[PDB]
């Protein structure tokens, strides 16, 4: 009977407001338990050993490759760096779950896509170090990485601004009709910026094939998600948005990559968005894969130590080589602004030139490219 | 010169030039507030019509996604031609522009850009537009290295320019002066044109003064040229600057070094306005040919008056009054 | 069993989407219908004759207003108006369930408001003609009100910005130990703004006493509602941050009375914010309370025809007192940009007055204060 | 001259500020990210625990947020002291700081304001921050009538600076430059003081050059008088601006109609950059005193880089070269 064009809905003669259910909210999607266990068959995706053996392995040299590159960071051998810890299978189940050719916008946490993506070593350690072969040319902070090959949007550090440009990219994937889905990963922190609310209205009203990848680990720095949000987390937003919404355990590859599996087979077809919140901690993601290895008969205590021992010799030969590489020729620096150098900016590069052909010795020119 | 050519107010040059650009390129897509049933001023009748409602379509209310929703679609190398209704309410938008649009292409080494990105807005003066519909706000942008901004003074010029910053591979803001949107018209090719970026134009040579605005106030300082010829017998070079960032230095200083005098002019309040970045720029280039102090004539350091309009911007005779003093420095 | 930190939810072993649910959404509370009958007695209020009558006056008052300063608008008499159309009940419903010192946020929807809180004719007058009575002194453009007396905060043009102002506004009271409440008013299009999310998520985690109040009349310029946005409208956001959510019929003063005096009621108790959604078009609410006030016995055809020429006649009065005032004296142009002029503004305003004694004819000083 | 004092860090006499605020004023509350536990940069350390959770507590992720938040509570009349985590990320509240901040008191005539808020930020070049843990965007607020704009050099500076700021009848930015957070203590006064809004302090006194700059920037041109004196006998006058809106015209503009030349010089970069409004503004009342063109010595016209940094900034030597050429000029 009520005739309002903003909504669709009947009277009704009481007055009741609407309390939101948070003591029990979405409920936490599983499909493995603690001990590696499958808990519900008909959930299980049977994914191949090899495939299998890939998430575990990916998720293990991230974590190698944390632990040497957080000890470079506390020797000042690197200027900054983020670990992955307990990130890890919530990255290396979603990145399974995509195509290849899938685009990536994300945050600082998102290294373990571009791991499963085999994207090498010498190239994660060139942009820690920015060195000559980094082809970000040494211009930002480490752990801003970026791969064109492999459909990893170039991070930076303004939180969510990657949110509303995913959708746009997913827009125009649309209409591309490529058949490719965008996801976006980003913190409950990072939610709580207006450019969320942007980018999740966007998509549900221009019907944009994105999947936006909440990663919920309980803190934002040193906020609780208790000064976050009063809400049930991020998942109960979604369907404000109009968004198909759903929660997992990211402790959990499989479920990680079951519920991202679903969501782009959905988004793609129906050019709708979905929404996934990953539980976390800041019982790890590696454990758990571990478990369920060692009852399939796929992995033992020996291939673990050849593993664990190979994996350190291979990160190890990439932290050599990249500290070993000189720095970019510092004439990078103005390259880039724009497409093409303006005349006013090479007047300052040239002005550098000079400077430098004078002052140079108060330079430290010694590691950089000439 | 250019085809045949129709005549043209600044609205319909707008309409023209994203026509073309639609036309010629089937990537391009156009979006925004109240953009579908062709805009709060007009400037996209007719398009979606012409060109189906997946390429001019408008979006929720929210600058900050505008702009993120057009960097996003540039990414992927389609054009993205987005609307901001007002140019006084960009600044939602300005963390997108200023730390995203503006650092893509340099932050990721050129592995990412969002060059195919342009960004247009009504901007100045309307009479009554008061403090939020009439701002220009060229210079909070003019310090961010990586975006381009431009600004027309006519439907001609209009067109030409807009069609360059479409087709420009870095974002661009393109600032359409709202008071010209239904002013006279003039003869614009049909077909498409460029106008360079980066270029100022010389409309009128001279050789005591060198008078140099954008948008409107170009008209205005055509004026003030003729107040002086015939009321002081001073010959006026005048200077539309069309492109605020990268501008063109190399034209405002060879027309200083001839005439050895400098006024700039614009709506925008003088503190931090771009007529700094001229004047300190000239003083270190033409510093040995300047006869007399470089003079600014900017709109007050308050914010844009409803009531007070007539007694804040910088109209001929506050132009002409400055010229004046500086002719007898 | 779950021990997230970021929610509080079971886990479940079945992959499921969380699916909005638009097509029946949350109600419309309704309490007298299209006959002005009161649809069920124990939601009646039972207001009294005296603030009923106030009420009506208020709307139609307010629709008198509307009638001549839009007619003024199109002479270009001023140069710029909004009309109140619709809105007037949702406004003046409001306005009576709040206390008189209770602080207004708003648009430019919400001059009903004012008229509830007795703000004189001449005064929205003096601000659409920037005349000399105007205590905004002519800055703004017409339907731009505010009143310190009245605590209604000066509206500005850009959406959505007065919504997380009106949350600090309300943290600020609670400290103060106020018992007051802060009412914000916005349309469902300025909900989208990045604001919106900023003001719903602050006032929840903040702990504010706070009343959103959106109007939702299916349009925000040329922009229907199926363009906006895609869930249930903006009242499903609302539990979504963790805030109590009705919907109501902004035809219905008393349904909007009674929600919002409920909403000002818990909320100065509890310090929560709470949402109402007033559902309009853009079957009237003055035609709605006029067959109500008909029913008690308190109006009829004859004081509706003496109360139509009263307020004709007031809104007249003041309308040519409004056109005949002189405006401010060009330099109030320079005040109030700083609490003190600083002395580089006061050479401006002096190189003005210097101007003006020479280049004056050119100038429109004839009705200008001096 | 002051009481007693204790040798306090840039970080601890921002503290210390904090604490005399909100001992003194029971208005007074402090928020923002993190600020809780005592800030990623520790300025608010201990003070939750003195004044309570009411006073000192965090907000969502949310920029713009919470500066609307902050402006609101200013509105009531209460002293907001929001936090913003790196200057580099205020840009999202850009519209509410320019559209609404700035103007609040003039578009109401005076019937509200918001004057009893403050901005706090981390501000300019830390070695390794990068594009954005390294800006100094004071010129793009430099452009807006209404708000105040003030960086300090050092501990004792920033404790009086910022608590005439908080006391300050208008919104105010109180830019924290952070490689001094940790750098060299000096005493600093453990009770309140003020120092004055809109006033530059010449630092030394010299008579064949001016040298403005502020921040950090301040320790770079001291150094470069040194180098001057010593290497070329020539006397600089060294002036720390402090507040870039408004500014002080007349110290700068006394000091150069002595010397006759000036130089300035900012981190930030070169086009749009507060430096061109000064220069400007000397130009036109010193135009008949200057032997040399005003030269600026600023950041390059790109977004600021990691591993380039020590190329990019305005050192030293580029400030001394500079220097040396206006000298021969
Ligand atoms: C706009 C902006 N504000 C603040 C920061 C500083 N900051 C860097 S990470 C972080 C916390 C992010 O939390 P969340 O999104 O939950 O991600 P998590 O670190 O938990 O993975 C903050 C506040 C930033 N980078 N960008
Ligand atoms: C930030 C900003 N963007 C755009 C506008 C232009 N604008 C003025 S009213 C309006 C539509 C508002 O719709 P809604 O909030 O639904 O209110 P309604 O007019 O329906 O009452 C728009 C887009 C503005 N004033 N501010
Ligand atoms: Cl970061
Ligand atoms: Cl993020
Ligand atoms: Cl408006
Ligand atoms: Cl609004
Ligand atoms: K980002
Ligand atoms: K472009
Ligand atoms: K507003
Ligand atoms: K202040
Ligand atoms: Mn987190
Ligand atoms: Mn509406």
């Amino acid at each position: 009977k009520p005739q309002f064009p903003g909504a669709s809905a009947e009277f009704i003669d009481k007055l009741e407001f609407i309390q939101p259910n948070v003591i029990s909210g979405i409920p936490i999607y599983r499909v493995m338990d603690r001990q590696g266990q499958i808990i519900n068959p008909s959930e299980d995706p049977h994914l191949p050993k090899e495939k299998v053996l890939k998430l575990y392995k990916s998720m293990t040299l991230l974590n190698t490759m944390d632990r040497i590159l957080y000890e470079s960071q506390r020797q000042g051998r690197i200027s900054f760096y983020m670990t992955n810890y307990g990130e890890e299978g919530t990255h290396v189940g979603s990145a399974a779950a995509l195509d290849n050719t899938d685009l990536v916008f994300g945050a600082y946490r998102e290294a373990g896509v571009l791991m499963y993506r085999d994207y090498p070593l010498e190239l994660f350690m060139a942009q820690c170090y920015g060195n000559i072969s980094d082809l970000g040319k040494g211009r930002q902070m480490p752990v801003h990485y970026g791969c064109k090959e492999r459909h990893f949007v170039t991070i930076s550090s303004p939180l969510a601004t990657q949110i509303p440009q995913a959708v746009g990219a997913a827009y125009a994937a649309k209409r591309a009709n490529a058949n490719r889905v965008v996801i976006c990963y980003f913190g409950e922190g990072a939610a709580s910026e207006g450019d969320a609310h942007a980018g999740f209205n966007f998509a549900a009203t221009l019907e944009c094939p994105i999947i936006f990848f909440c990663r919920n680990n309980g803190y934002a720095i040193s906020t609780p998600t208790s000064e976050q949000y009063r809400g049930d987390g991020i998942a109960a937003r979604g369907p404000g948005y109009g968004i198909m919404s759903i929660r997992v355990d990211g402790n959990d590859v499989f479920a990680v990559y079951n519920a991202t599996k679903e969501a782009r087979r959905r988004a793609v077809a129906e050019n709708q968005p979905f929404l996934i919140e990953a539980m976390t901690y800041r019982d790890h993601p590696i454990s758990r894969l571990r478990h369920y290895l060692l009852s399939q008969g796929w992995w033992d205590e020996e291939q673990e130590k050849a593993w664990r021992k190979q994996s350190r010799r291979k990160v190890m030969e990439a932290f050599e080589q990249a500290e070993r590489k000189p720095k970019p020729n510092p004439n990078l620096l103005f390259s880039d602004v724009y497409q093409e150098m303006p005349a006013q900016l090479r007047k300052q590069q040239e002005s550098l030139a000079r400077h430098l052909q004078t002052y140079g010795e108060h330079y430290p020119l010694d590691h950089f490219d000439k | 010169e250019y085809g045949q050519t129709q005549k043209m107010n600044l609205f319909q040059s707008v309409t023209s030039a994203l026509d073309n650009s639609l036309a010629k390129d089937p990537t391009a897509v156009i979006f925004g507030e109240d953009v579908a049933f062709g805009g709060v001023f007009r400037c996209t009748v007719g398009l979606r019509d012409k060109y189906g409602k997946d390429r001019v379509f408008n979006t929720p209310l929210c600058e900050q996604g505008i702009v993120g929703f057009g960097i996003g679609i540039a990414v992927t190398g389609a054009t993205a031609i987005a609307e901001i209704q007002f140019a006084d309410y960009i600044f939602p938008a300005f963390d997108q522009i200023v730390n995203e649009a503006a650092k893509y292409r340099y932050r990721s080494g050129d592995l990412f850009n969002c060059g195919s990105l342009t960004i247009r807005s009504p901007w100045g003066c309307v009479g009554h537009g008061a403090l939020y519909h009439s701002q220009s706000p060229e210079a909070f942008f003019a310090h961010c290295p990586g975006i381009k901004v431009v600004i027309p003074r006519s439907p001609f010029q209009a067109k030409g320019l807009l069609l360059s910053c479409i087709e420009d591979k870095n974002p661009c803001i393109f600032f359409e002066p709202k008071i010209l949107y239904r002013a006279a018209a003039e003869e614009v090719p049909i077909e498409p044109y460029n106008i360079p970026l980066s270029q100022a134009e010389v409309i009128q040579e001279g050789s005591d003064v060198t008078l140099v605005a954008w948008g409107t106030q170009v008209h205005v300082i055509r004026e003030v040229a003729s107040m002086a010829k015939e009321k002081l017998g001073v010959s006026c070079e005048v200077i539309d600057l069309r492109t605020i960032i990268p501008w063109d230095v190399d034209t405002i200083c060879k027309s200083v070094i001839k005439t050895g005098r400098l006024l700039i002019s614009h709506e925008a309040p003088l503190t931090g306005g771009f007529a700094s970045e001229i004047s300190s720029t000239v003083q270190e280039e033409c510093f040995l040919n300047l006869e007399a102090p470089i003079s600014r004539v900017c709109g007050y350091d308050t914010p844009f008056p409803h009531i007070f309009e007539p007694f804040y911007i910088p109209d001929k005779w506050k132009c002409y009054d400055a010229l004046r003093k500086m002719i007898n420095y």
